[PDB]
RNA sequence: AUCCUUAUGCACGGGAAAUACGCAUAUCAGUGAGGAUUCGUCCGAGAUUGUGUUUUUGCUGGUUGAA
RNA sequence: UUCUUGCCUUUUACCAGAAC
């Protein structure tokens, strides 16, 4: 009711690829795996930071 | 009568709510409700009923209800279970209702029984116990048994056990598609005791040691209608427990020969066999037959009565610490006494054995090897086992003399039943008598009344009750009753069956093992017999002469229980689809066969059963079909094989498969050749199953042969080898085949496997038919696959049986490639979902739906079912009765008013056809005539469809077939001309389209209701449900030629027609081949970067020629070598086999030979790879690769060849500039390695890696030059010494790939002139698969728009 | 049950009772009080009714003093049980050939429910008719 | 909720006889793989092999024998051929003979 | 208990290596597809289970293989293999414990 | 200030299962629930009843069709 | 109406015999 954030699917590089929501990940297969593993890189160091 | 006891509920209320007519009395009257149904419940379960607050009137009141209903209740049941028995009239809930009741009344008196007997302590006083330990006690001294120890930690046969126990216990799911919870987890402690073996042991062998209480045993009761009980299923984890202990206990007692040659079940006889061997050695005694001198031998049978249930545990456990370790004794005791539950009524298992527990069957054989003791004396029984050093094979002995000694010639025992054969001498037998007589005094001479006589047989025949043999026999079952005490087992004299074969009695009588025996001597033969029909000729050892006929028949219990079988199968078809119901049949019917195999011959009954039992069978699958019954089905519906699409009943019948229904047609382009037609007959089972004598001599012979066989291998020093015994394979018993099975050595130990399988019915609950034959250890006893292929012949073969049913309807030419969707697996597929019953019952009626739709064109017809022809709605399918599942399978099949788009498609075709040879043929115009809708199904008149005018005139020939060469064009003369696009549903009576044709022409031309234009025209009608056509009519010169081709192409293209196909194979589920195994596809392509170890192949590069073209394109001749690019796409590696030029040189029919040593390579390939490393998919480029590859890839089952959607761009191997260049620089076949990704797996995922060699390849499909200028744009960025890629940084890899996308994205521009925006999903599908795209044919378009509108 | 399935006093009563039920299924026993067949029916319903109370309502009706509803079977007068849903009368068609009622007592609680559930998602859909999934024949 | 049978419980041994139509369709394929060029020798094998399996030991003898006469000159086909022929003594005897 | 208002709804719409997983115990397998499939002109091969030779192997062997012998690509999956329950796996466990302790 | 043990709370990550997980104005429960046992004794925390979902809850994406 | 046969599977209506 209140759409104040948007949940996007939580990739990994298992899940790469069979994630199709976020696109280019057959098309810039290099800048797929980037997205994603800074996706994951962020997530870590979002938990670090956190921790920090 | 079942009412009655609502009526009493209902009464007794009214009573009490008058009795009571207070205030807030509704409530009151609601509460005494349930407090009476609690009280009932109650009652049921055989708790008592003490309500605390309860007044006393009320409490009596309801007491007295509950008693009346017992009363009521318990003798209905009774009356309702004597029904079923007699196979009378039942309700199909009724029968289930007494099942439950029947079921908790036995529980009841179990329960009641083992009370009174906690109360009055065990029925052995301890003299007999005494008795009868000490006779076990000497046998075994006499054996000199060596007692079974306990399974030692470190076991040496363990391992073989434990398989063995597990083996047991899957079996039952080995058949199941699903499973419910409980199946599912005995299924995973099985799968654990596999994978944990130690483990499994471990804990097995401590609860042998320890565990002395169990989680307790529900029993579900069975339903062996003529009489039933009892399923114990015990917890899943004791279970496996049980089994290895049966397992071990059975295995340990053979090493050990603790049970004698005569106890039975034996792991050697098949129970037919073994009533031969019993004969055998009946015949097979000295001088049994003289009656000379007043002699008089007896064949005492009695089931040993109670036996299992009356086991006192403490005695039992005494036993058992003879011959097993004491410990494993007292567990078996501890399991004996268990709680017994059952829905909400518990009791504790004090007294008798338990039967479902999986030792038990060995348990119950100790037990009754102490009766048999007691029966035969020690001293007997010594003779009759032997020597315990050297025993005897079973009915032998070790001279003349000791077989004359004793009376007792012959013993044995088949679990409860015994079976003693005595000899007197006739002083002896006098003797015997008189002590008798004067135990149990006979004044009156009243002992032949109450003496229990085989009424199978004929008066003649049977028996005589001559009252000297009469009193002998009575003394003998007294003697033996004697030698028994009552405590142990109640041998009754109704349960006996002592037949006397005397100087007055001829024939010798005995029931072995559901056969009814008669034997009869050559001495004797002429007294009431006809000596052929249902028999073994007894052949004596010593002599060789037939000496003795054994007459059999099948018992009349055995009759019975098959009676109640088919009655089952019958009741309860509701939601069983018809195609169960018919399996079910054939089971029981291959059951009784393969079992009683001669006998059924003779006894009249049982064929008559079978008879009227098929009947009924079919009958209810004609009831299934339609409320009215047909005058005659075809026997095709019924006896045509499963996978034809009929049912595959196994007559049992003289069924008469008439002339009329073996016709049949087929639509050539030569025109429509007919085939019609001595007497057919649907194939009985009788034929096909060989008799049991042929069996047991044919076993005898090849055993010997065999034997004979090995010692020439010996002889000649080599393994007998299995391709010499081809011939006398599937011969012996048991079979020859069973010696060179894989899984000989282990099932060595499986010992006690038939009692053991015997021993099932108290466990598994659905009851085993094959109960006899464990096919492990015997082999195949019957083939039936000739049976099948005869039914197809007899029913003028395959062609014939089709043109029955609406196959030709779906449109095939040939039945080739085709499969069926099956029912079951249907019926499975839909009941994984939430789904209220109904839905269910619906899902369930499905099966039988396609099945009706299938046999449609042969239920629905005037000469199968009469009256009310009433047309289905839209359509020119009539009905002959509502064949309702028919009805609306074709209302699915032609839904979208599916017939008038049909008709007017076929008009337009003709008119286009028209339009394209108009001057060739004269035509001025070519008017399609504008019709009422509801034209193309007016079947009572008819009406034109394309009226064709003539530029100057036509002469045309006389009204005619389409297919007639012989045509004059003297005939008429006319300027104006029409067609009719007739349509027909024809059925298998009403189906010959021209003669249809012919009639109606006749008719609606001379009719005047029929508004044709001129009087000459041309009938084209076509038959959908046979898709046949024929044209009759008119013709003018060049124009039947044309119709006839419009025809030819009609029936392969018109929309409509393909449309009606597609429907038709839907409602039926039947299928074109195109391959099993699942395409990789852009659905399915994250499939391939699981763990699961992958190889694509590629032979598109094998046979390169080559025509070197440059940027221009100029000419140059040549032809190179080749390879074989496979390529794992987790690892990188990629196992490139150069295929050299010099295997191509004067070899022809070359592209073939290429994929074969492809294949080859592959397979080499595999062999190479070990089996942690070898690949689960073969992923396959090319589309036919599968088939060679898969014949070289039969030794590694494992493997799955997998085609693929994708048009792959390993093409471009090739393309890649080192690969091309080692290609060409080899000089003969070599397998090379290289890593596709050089150094990319350190850095990024294995998919990534793929997906960017794909986008690389791809591209430099594409455009190859284009490709290696972007892959070479900065000179500086090195190819390495051992690299096939540039080594890029991760931001130029990026940019490489942006710009190779590009690059492919434009070039696809420019070929297919597309624009560069489309969705993520088209590009993904480009660049991946560079797939077909959802291209549907023009035709598939038609189709979709037909569906459409 | 007579405790325990409300039964009706008057036409009226039972019209209203078949109008009123616009979110549930209304079954109408259609029967003389004291005949067997009749009873049964009325047992077997009793069972359902708890079990269906979600999507169909149970009642009862002595026909023999209702006699305003010999409209619905032309003076035939079995022991038989009606449909109804948003006051639109509901046809089952078994194998009786009679569709508009069933006449005849089943023995099976749980058929009777499935037929009821039936009976209640054909007249969700809006289908007058329905196709029972148990065949029958031979009840009548 | 009546779980999936674990599909790894499916029925394994002792399976009916082949089939006619079956097994023709492999024949083809083998006659395919043959007359496509000898392997030189494997295809003779192979098919020998199948008959074995298929089962038939008259047909094979007829046809494996024929088959190493004309083209093919290896040991293994020899030895497949000898294999073949259990008949002890003089048909091995004329083999070794023809193949040493 | 009531039985439910009867609605038929088909809202769920999921998948998920996660979701896919639980819903593969459910499902019917490809080999199992298979073998629902029978080849129509053809005698299809059964297999004789001594409990009961009904059981219909289906068209989940290839043809040729079939001919030839039997398959373990008709043994498949591992997402179907039969587990325990929370309760079978802790009696097993405490079963094992014993055993053990039976040891020292 | 460094290192570690325990529990918990938050989270990265990895794994298994959902036939499982709850809920209760319920009834009873270390003042003993439920179990073991070689019989000496031992373990010691839920049990009962009711009930809600449970081949699944919430959200996304695609193809498609629909036309 | 009840019991026994035979249509068979149900309504008639019967098949062919008993009992009230």
């Amino acid at each position: 009711l209140g759409l104040l954030p948007k949940p996007e699917p939580k990739v990994k590089l298992s899940n790469m690829m069979s994630v199709f929501e976020n696109d280019q990940n057959i098309t810039d297969p290099t800048a797929w795996e980037k997205v994603v593993k800074d996706q994951v890189d962020l997530r870590k160091r979002k938990h670090l930071e956190e921790n920090e | 009568d079942a009412y009655y006891d609502l009526e009493l509920r209902n009464s007794v209320m009214d009573d009490i709510l008058e009795m009571m007519p207070e205030s807030i009395r509704q409530k009151k009257a609601r509460t005494i409700l349930q407090h009476l149904s609690e009280a009932w419940r109650c009652w049921k379960a055989n708790i008592p009923w003490d309500v605390p607050g309860m007044p006393a009137p009320i409490k009596k009141i309801i007491e007295r209800y509950i008693k009346s209903k017992a009363d009521a209740w318990v003798s209905a049941a009774h009356y309702n279970r004597e029904r079923i028995k007699r196979g009378a009239h039942v309700e199909k809930t009724m029968v289930k209702k007494n099942l439950g009741r029947l079921t908790r009344l036995w529980i009841k008196n179990e329960q009641e029984r083992q009370r009174q007997i906690q109360k009055n302590g065990p029925e052995i006083t301890p003299e007999e116990a005494t008795t009868i330990f000490s006779v076990m006690v000497e046998w075994l001294e006499s054996r000199s048994f060596s007692p079974i120890p306990f399974p030692p930690l470190t076991y040496k046969n363990d391992t073989k056990i434990l398989v063995l126990a597990l083996e047991d216990l899957k079996d039952v799911y080995a058949s199941k598609v699903r499973l419910n919870a409980s199946e599912r987890e005995e299924l995973a402690l099985i799968e654990e005791a596999y994978d944990n073996p130690h483990d499994t042991l471990n804990r097995i062998k401590k609860y042998l040691l320890t565990q002395r209480v169990f989680k307790p045993v529900d029993i579900t009761m069975m339903e062996n209608y003529q009489n039933i009980s009892p399923v114990y299923s015990v917890d899943p984890l004791e279970k496996i427990t049980d089994a290895y202990l049966d397992q071990y206990l059975w295995y340990e007692a053979d090493q050990r020969k603790l049970f004698p040659n005569w106890i039975k079940p034996s792991d050697s006889e098949i129970p037919p066999l073994l009533v031969y061997k019993w004969t055998q050695g009946i015949n097979n005694l000295s001088e049994i037959w003289d009656v000379s001198r007043g002699q008089s031998a007896v064949l005492l049978e009695t089931t040993l009565g109670e036996m299992a249930e009356k086991i006192d545990f403490t005695l039992l456990n005494r036993l058992l610490r003879l011959i097993v370790d004491p410990n494993i004794a007292d567990y078996i005791t501890a399991k004996n006494n268990v709680v017994i539950n059952f829905k909400d009524m518990s009791h504790v298992n004090k007294y008798g054995l338990i039967r479902g527990l999986k030792f038990a069957s060995f348990i119950f054989q100790y037990y009754g090897l102490v009766i048999d003791l007691l029966l035969l004396g020690q001293e007997r029984a010594t003779d009759l086992a032997g020597p315990a050093n050297n025993p005897n094979e079973f009915m032998q002995f070790k001279s003349k003399e000791v077989e004359k000694a004793h009376p007792i010639r012959l013993y044995t025992r088949y679990l409860d039943r015994i079976y003693m054969l005595f000899h007197f001498e006739e002083d002896e037998g006098e003797e015997l008598t008189d002590e008798y007589l004067a135990e149990n005094p006979d004044p009156n001479f009243e002992n032949s009344i109450g003496y229990n006589n085989r009424k199978c047989w004929p008066k003649d025949s049977r028996m005589r009750l001559i009252r000297q043999d009469v009193n002998l026999g009575r003394a003998v079952f007294w003697e033996i009753q004697s030698r028994v005490p009552t405590s142990l087992t109640s041998i009754k004299w109704e349960n006996a069956f002592v037949s006397v074969y005397s100087k007055n009695n001829p024939n010798l009588l005995f029931s072995m093992c559901g056969f009814e025996v008669r034997i009869l001597p050559r001495q004797r033969m002429e007294e009431v017999v006809s000596n052929d029909e249902g028999v073994w000729d007894l052949v004596d050892e010593r002599t060789k002469q037939r000496t003795a006929k054994a007459y059999l028949k099948v018992s009349e219990e055995e009759i019975k229980k098959f009676d109640s079988r088919i009655r089952g199968i019958l009741m309860a078809s509701g939601s069983t689809t018809f195609t169960k119901v018919a399996a079910k049949w054939n089971t029981s019917l291959i059951s009784l066969f393969t079992y009683f195999r001669e006998a059924i011959v003779a006894t009249e009954p049982l064929l008559d059963i079978l008879v009227k039992g098929e009947t009924r069978i079919q009958n209810r699958v004609k009831l299934g079909l339609n409320s009215k019954m047909p005058t005659r089905f075809p026997p095709a519906v019924f006896y045509t094989p499963k996978e034809l699409g009929g049912l595959g009943m196994i007559s049992a019948s003289h069924i008469l498969i008439p002339a009329s229904d073996l016709s049949w047609s087929k639509q050539t382009d030569t025109g429509i050749t007919h085939f019609r037609a001595d007497e057919k007959l649907i194939p009985t089972i009788f034929r096909y199953i060989t008799t049991w004598e042929n069996e047991f001599l044919d076993s005898q012979r090849v055993w010997a042969e065999y034997a004979t066989k090995r010692q020439e291998a010996i002889q000649q020093n080599r393994r007998l080898a299995f391709e010499e015994l081809e011939g006398s394979w599937d011969r012996g018993i048991p079979r020859i085949s069973t010696l060179f099975q894989r899984d000989r050595h282990t099932l060595a130990y499986d010992r006690g496997h038939r009692i053991r399988r015997e021993f099932k019915q108290y466990s598994l609950e659905r009851n085993s038919p094959f109960w006899w034959t464990n096919s492990h250890h015997d082999g195949k006893l019957w083939n039936l696959n000739a049976y099948r292929t005869d039914v197809i012949q007899a029913l003028g073969g395959i062609e014939t049986i089709l043109e029955h049913t609406l196959f030709k309807g779906t449109g095939f030419n040939s039945w080739e490639g085709l499969f069926w969707e099956k029912a079951s697996g249907f019926e499975d597929s839909m009941q994984f979902k939430k789904l209220t019953h109904a839905q269910r019952t619906g899902l369930s009626q499905i099966p039988n739906r396609r099945f009706t739709l299938w046999w449609s064109p042969t239920i629905n017809r005037a000469n199968v079912y009469v009256g009310f022809l009433v047309q289905l709605d839209l359509t020119g399918i009539f009905l002959h009765g509502k064949i309702p599942t028919l009805k609306i399978s074709l209302i699915q099949i032609f839904r979208a008013h599916l017939w008038q788009k049909i008709h007017e498609s076929i008009v337009f075709d003709i008119c286009q056809i028209l339009d394209g040879e108009l001057d060739v043929l004269q035509i001025e115009s070519v008017t399609k005539e504008t019709v009422h809708p509801r034209k193309s199904y007016k079947m009572n008149s008819s009406a034109a469809d394309i009226t064709m005018e003539s530029v100057h005139e036509w002469e045309v020939s006389k009204p005619s077939l389409l297919h007639e060469t012989n045509d004059s064009f003297k005939g008429l003369i006319t300027n104006k001309m029409w067609f009719d696009v007739q349509l027909r549903y024809g059925d298998y009576d009403s189906h010959d389209i021209s003669r249809y044709v012919r009639a109606k022409f006749l008719d609606y031309t001379t009719d005047n209701v029929s508004m044709y234009p001129s009087p000459t025209g041309v009938m084209i009608g076509i038959d959908l449900a046979y898709n046949m056509y024929d044209a009759y009519g008119n013709w003018f010169n060049g124009l039947k030629p044309l119709i006839q081709n419009s025809m030819r192409t009609i029936m392969k293209a018109n929309p409509a027609l393909y449309v009606l196909r597609e429907r038709i194979r839907k409602g039926l589920q039947i299928y074109q081949s195109s391959v099993q195994e699942p395409f990789l596809n852009s659905s399915n392509y994250a499939e391939l970067f699981n763990n699961d170890i992958k190889l694509f192949v590629d032979d598109t590069n094998v046979y390169r020629v080559t025509v070197h073209k440059t940027f221009e394109g100029n000419v140059a001749t040549k032809a190179i070598n080749g390879c074989i690019f496979t390529l794992n796409p987790k690892t990188g590696h990629l196992f490139l086999k150069i295929i050299h030029t010099s295997v191509w040189a004067g070899q022809k029919r070359l592209s073939q030979l290429a994929k074969w040593k492809t294949a080859e390579e592959v397979s080499a390939l595999v062999r190479s790879l070990p089996k942690e490393e070898q690949p689960k998919q073969i992923i396959v480029t090319r589309k036919a690769m599968l088939d060679p590859l898969e014949v070289h890839m039969l030794d590694f089952p494992n493997i799955a060849i997998r085609p693929t959607e994708l048009r792959l761009p390993f093409s471009a191997a090739m393309s890649i500039d080192k690969l091309s260049d080692v290609v060409m620089k080899a000089t003969e076949p070599q397998m090379v390695l290289f890593n596709i990704y050089d150094d990319w797996l350190d850095r990024i995922s294995s998919y990534t890696a793929f997906s960017r060699l794909t986008l690389l390849l791809r591209a430099l499909k594409t455009n190859e030059e284009s490709a290696k200028m972007i892959l070479l744009s900065d000179p500086t960025i090195t190819i390495k010494s051992y690299h096939l890629w540039p080594s890029f940084t991760d931001e130029q890899w990026i940019t490489i790939e942006s710009q190779m996308r590009d690059l492919i994205l434009t070039e696809y521009g420019r070929k297919y002139n597309v624009n560069i925006s489309a969705l993520t999903q088209t590009e993904i599908k480009d660049i991946i698969l560079g797939q077909n795209i959802k291209a549907p044919s023009v035709k598939r378009q038609k189709m979709a728009e037909l569906e459409a509108a | 049950a007579s405790v325990l399935l409300p039964q009706l006093r008057t036409g009226w009563h039972v019209d209203q009772a078949i109008v009123t039920e616009t979110k549930r299924l209304v079954v109408i026993r259609f029967g003389r009080k004291n005949d067997r067949q009749c009873m049964i029916m009325d047992e077997l319903l009793s069972s359902i009714a708890e079990r269906v109370r979600n999507f169909a309502v149970i009642y009862l009706c002595d026909i023999d003093e209702v006699s305003d509803f010999d409209e619905m079977y032309e003076l035939t007068d079995p022991m038989t049980v009606m449909f109804f849903y948003h006051n639109k009368h509901m046809m089952c068609d078994f194998g009786t050939g009679n569709n508009n009622k069933l006449n005849f007592i089943v023995d099976d609680k749980q058929e009777m429910i499935d037929i009821l559930e039936t009976i209640f998602r054909g007249a969700r859909k809006n289908k007058g008719l329905v196709v029972s999934p148990y065949d029958y024949n031979h009840k009548r | 909720l009546s779980y999936l049978k674990d599909l790894e419980n499916d029925r394994v041994n002792s399976l009916s006889d082949a089939t006619l139509e079956d097994l023709q369709k492999m024949r083809t394929i083998l006659k395919s793989y043959r007359k496509a060029d000898p392997t030189n020798p494997q295809g003779w094998i192979a098919s020998a092999r199948l008959e074995e399996k298929a089962r038939k030991f008259s047909v094979a003898k007829k046809i494996i024998e024929n088959g190493c006469q004309e083209c093919p000159r290896s040991s293994d086909i020899w030895l497949e051929n000898i294999r073949l022929h259990e008949s002890d003594v003089h048909y091995c005897k004329t083999l070794v003979a023809t193949a040493i | 208990k009531a039985l439910p208002i009867p609605e038929d709804q088909p809202k769920k719409k999921r998948a998920g290596r996660k979701f896919r997983k639980y819903k593969e115990k459910f499902r019917l397998s490809h080999v199992r597809q298979l073998q629902n499939r029978m080849e129509f002109g053809k005698q299809e091969q059964t297999v004789l289970d001594s409990y009961g030779e009904e059981v219909g192997l289906g068209m989940s062997n290839t043809s040729l293989q079939q001919a030839v012998g039997a398959t373990s690509g008709s043994r498949r999956s591992a997402g179907n293999q039969a587990k325990l329950t929370k309760v079978m796996k802790h009696r097993i466990s405490e079963a094992n414990q014993q055993a053990d302790e039976f040891l020292i």
